[PDB]
């Protein structure tokens, strides 16, 4: 049993991700309101909280924060703004379980298109490291891996 | 051989029986079929036969009795406005649809060419052979792409299709007969309810007039003139269920209001002439806190950087381009400004022009601002957006759980009762894509966080401990009395208030509460657990009974994902399934509110809450009550 939490401001494929992992887009239906909607056994069980759609509502996010022992700091990599909300973030994860180390993982989403891009490899090296992307599905399993080993 | 084939299936011996199985072996449109299956067909399959080019197998509109295939020539499919809309071949079948749905004809089968053969199954025949083993796809076909397709989920649903052929299938499947009336208000209200996505007004108007107005291309006098006057039972139909799910937001369409308005004249006048909709005339003449509607104006500031303002006045529905220019108007310039929302915290967000509705979206204390791009990283924030500096616990304790809870659920249900169906369809496609407001949802989610915060502020500012676990005390108590009024969406925001960073800190203070109320926060903690799809809470709120307010931030996830789960279409067709699921969702809310729910000092409170929002403000205050 593990419960992992994807973060990170709208518009960054947080929930395109938590899909695609799970079980996919297109291929299959896509039913939210199941019980199994999040959980996918890979040899063990996760269940991925994710704060899509729910962004405007703080005691969500902390709520999943509590529960949460793995997390993924996503960014796109078409907005300058979305790596600059991290920060705070970050901070707030060590808050509502209260210690000094927790396991957790820097994403920068939407690497496919870049005639669009503007923030660098660069800067989120300078900040676990992966150029993701949910659409094109590279390292969208791999981002989910990393946590259950830490 | 064609003899056997024509003898009556009750006059075939076991020797024809064998010779006919043999035969149905080569046949292509059977393989997917079992022996068993096959051998059952074999005393049942009729084998008919028309020498005559042009002749007709059924018409359009005729009851599903047959289902065809073709052994020798081919076939035109003929539908009332579009003439040949597509030809069968040989090893083709077709009659499958109506068969299975109890549905009429969605369109004539015309023989194509002279001297034709086919092998037909009769419907009692059909539903107990075939009916749960030929479960093929039905593939509706016009000009060689797919326009409509419908699977087993027992009938054929439309999964997916073009706007176009989903409403000429939701039309031609209206039952009139009276004690159907439910059941057809069921069936269409997922097109009526979903349109704005796929097929706006501006494409469905100029629709359903075409429909009204169409004529069949075959009959005697009389089959065609209860045919037209049937299709125009079954469009005033939809249109009156159209009218009813908006309601009052017919108003900010003017399409959709010349459209209904003529509409009414078309029909007021066809029913004097034909002697008809004696019943339907009347309900369409009568459609011919309170909700915010996108047309109100509203009189905002917009904010500059020295902390002077302009007062604008303008559409609630209006666009960030139209506020820019507003601004742009009154202080008279044209000088690159662009719109930014900020936080109590300092949190800056630039606005797109595209954005429409956006004095709703703010936080609690949010602002809006205009500056030119430069001015951007310098802005700070007012400080009106700072929240009280005194707590109101003065005011409040001296009012009833009991009675708090009730004013709360009250105007609760006031701001629960504006929001629109549609807005939640608004709020989950993105505003931009229908320019209409949420702001009705807005304001109600809004007041998820309010009452959050509210709890937050009022614990934070109580400096006296003894005071303070009276506080704790009070809110657990104010959370459980609206858990009774089945209000779990305030139940939930004062529990999360308490879950906060600033009061779970508190230890002095949760230490010195009774065990009692220690036991009773525990379980209300549990009922928040994410776990297995937040089955907690979604197995609670499943038991209770219709009048009662959902968990807000979970119906908005389920909204949020239904939408980035799945595709809006498939293959350039509509993705019918999805509309299905989004539509189910809103149809729980309209359950939620199926029935109505069962002091003025505490109203005022209640309604006139003063919250601090900034998280920072809120730790720090509560660092120097508990070191
Ligand atoms: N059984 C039939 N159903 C519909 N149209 C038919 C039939 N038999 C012949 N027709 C003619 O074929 C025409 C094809 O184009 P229309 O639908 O405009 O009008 C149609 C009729 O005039
Ligand atoms: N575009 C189409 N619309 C309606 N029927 C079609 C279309 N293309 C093929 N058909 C076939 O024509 C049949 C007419 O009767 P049914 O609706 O029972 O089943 C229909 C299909 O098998």
């Amino acid at each position: 049993e593990y419960k992992l939490v994807v973060l990170g401001s709208g518009g960054v494929g947080k929930s395109a991700l938590t899909v695609q992992f799970v079980q996919g887009i297109f291929v299959e239906k896509y039913d939210p309101t199941i019980e199994d909607s999040y959980r996918k056994q890979v040899q063990c069980m996760l269940e991925i909280l994710d704060t899509a759609g729910t962004e405007q509502f703080t005691a969500m996010r902390d709520l999943y924060m509590k529960n949460g022992q793995g997390f993924a700091l996503v960014y796109s990599i078409t907005a300058q703004s979305t790596f600059n909300d991290l920060q705070d973030l970050r901070e707030q994860i060590l808050r509502v379980k209260d210690t000094d180390d927790v396991p957790m993982i820097l994403v920068g989403n939407k690497c496919d298109l870049e005639d669009e891009r503007v923030v660098g490899k660069e800067q989120g090296q300078n900040l676990a490291f992966l150029e993701s992307s949910a659409k094109s599905k590279i390292n969208v399993n791999e981002i989910f891996y990393d946590l259950v080993r830490q | 051989m064609r003899m056997i084939l024509r003898k009556p299936p009750g006059q075939r011996t076991v020797d024809d029986l064998e010779i006919i199985y043999d035969e149905l072996l080569h046949i292509k449109a059977l393989s997917h079929l079992s022996t068993t299956v096959k051998r059952e067909l074999a005393g049942v399959l009729i084998f008919e036969s028309h020498a005559k080019g042009g002749t007709v197998l059924f018409n359009q509109g005729e009851e599903g009795t047959s289902w065809y295939i073709i052994l020798k020539g081919s076939v035109n499919v003929v539908i009332y406005g579009k003439g040949v809309v597509c030809t069968l071949h040989e090893g083709d079948d077709f009659g499958k649809l109506a068969l299975v749905n109890d549905a009429p004809r969605a369109a004539s089968i015309v023989l194509r060419e002279d001297n034709c053969h086919f092998l037909r199954v009769d419907k009692e025949d059909f539903n107990r052979i075939l009916r749960d083993v030929e479960a093929n796809t039905v593939r509706l076909k016009e000009h060689d792409q797919d326009v409509l397709v419908l699977e087993k989920v027992q009938k054929y649903t439309v999964m997916s299709g073009t706007p176009e052929k989903i409403l000429e299938h939701f039309l031609e499947t209206i039952r009139l007969e009276p004690s159907l009336n439910e059941a057809t208000d069921s069936v269409l209200n997922d097109f009526v309810m979903m349109h704005c996505v796929f097929m706006p007004n501006t494409q469905l108007c100029p629709a359903l007039v075409a429909h009204y107005h169409a004529q069949p291309s075959q009959g005697t006098e009389q089959e065609r003139m209860d045919y037209a006057l049937n299709n125009k039972r079954r469009v005033i139909r939809l249109v009156l269920q159209w009218a009813a799910m908006y309601g009052d937001l017919l108003q900010e369409d003017d399409v959709a209001m010349a459209f209904l308005e003529e509409f009414y004249v078309s029909v007021s006048d066809d029913a004097r002439m034909m002697a008809a909709f004696k019943e339907q005339l009347p309900e369409l003449e009568k459609i011919v806190r309170q909700p915010i509607r996108g047309s109100d104006e509203v009189l905002f500031k917009v904010y500059c950087i020295d902390h002077t303002y302009t007062t604008i006045r303008v559409p609630v529905a209006a666009s960030v381009k139209e506020v820019i220019s507003a601004v742009a108007d009154k202080l008279g310039s044209g000088e690159g400004l662009i719109i930014v929302k900020m936080n109590s915290g300092g949190e800056k967000v630039v606005l797109k022009s595209n954005d429409v509705s956006v004095f709703t979206t703010l936080t609690i204390n949010g602002r809006l601002f205009a500056c030119p791009r430069e001015q951007f990283d310098s802005l700070t924030p007012l400080p009106e957006q700072e929240g009280p500096t005194t707590g109101t616990v003065g005011t409040f304790e001296l009012m009833s759980s009991k009675d708090l809870a009730y004013q709360m659920t009250t105007y609760d249900w006031e701001l629960f009762n504006c929001v629109h169906e549609l807005e939640l369809i608004y709020h989950t496609f993105g505003r931009h894509n229908f320019k209409k407001t949420t702001a009705n949802l807005d304001l109600f989610l809004r007041r998820f966080n309010e009452i959050q915060f509210w709890v937050v502020t009022e614990v934070c500012l109580c400096s006296q401990l003894s005071k303070r676990v009276q506080l704790l005390k009070k809110f657990i108590k104010i959370a459980a009395h609206c858990k009774e009024y089945k209000n779990l969406n305030s139940f939930f925001a004062i529990v999360m208030g308490l879950s906060n960073v600033a009061v779970s800190r508190l230890a002095l203070t949760w230490e010195k509460l009774p065990s009692k109320f220690k036991k009773f926060y525990a379980e209300f903690e549990s009922l928040m657990d994410p776990s297995r799809n937040h089955r907690a809470y979604r197995l609670t709120a499943a038991k209770l009974e219709p009048p009662l307010i959902p968990f807000m931030p979970l119906l908005i996830k389920d909204m949020t994902f239904t939408h980035e789960g799945n595709k809006t279409f498939i293959d350039n067709l509509v993705n019918f399934e999805k509309m299905r699921m989004i539509a189910n969702t809103a149809r729980t809310v309209r359950y939620y509110r199926s029935q109505p729910f069962n002091h003025q000092d505490v109203r005022s409170y209640v309604r006139q809450l003063n919250v601090i929002d900034n998280q920072r403000t809120l730790s720090q205050m509560s660092h120097r009550l508990e070191p």
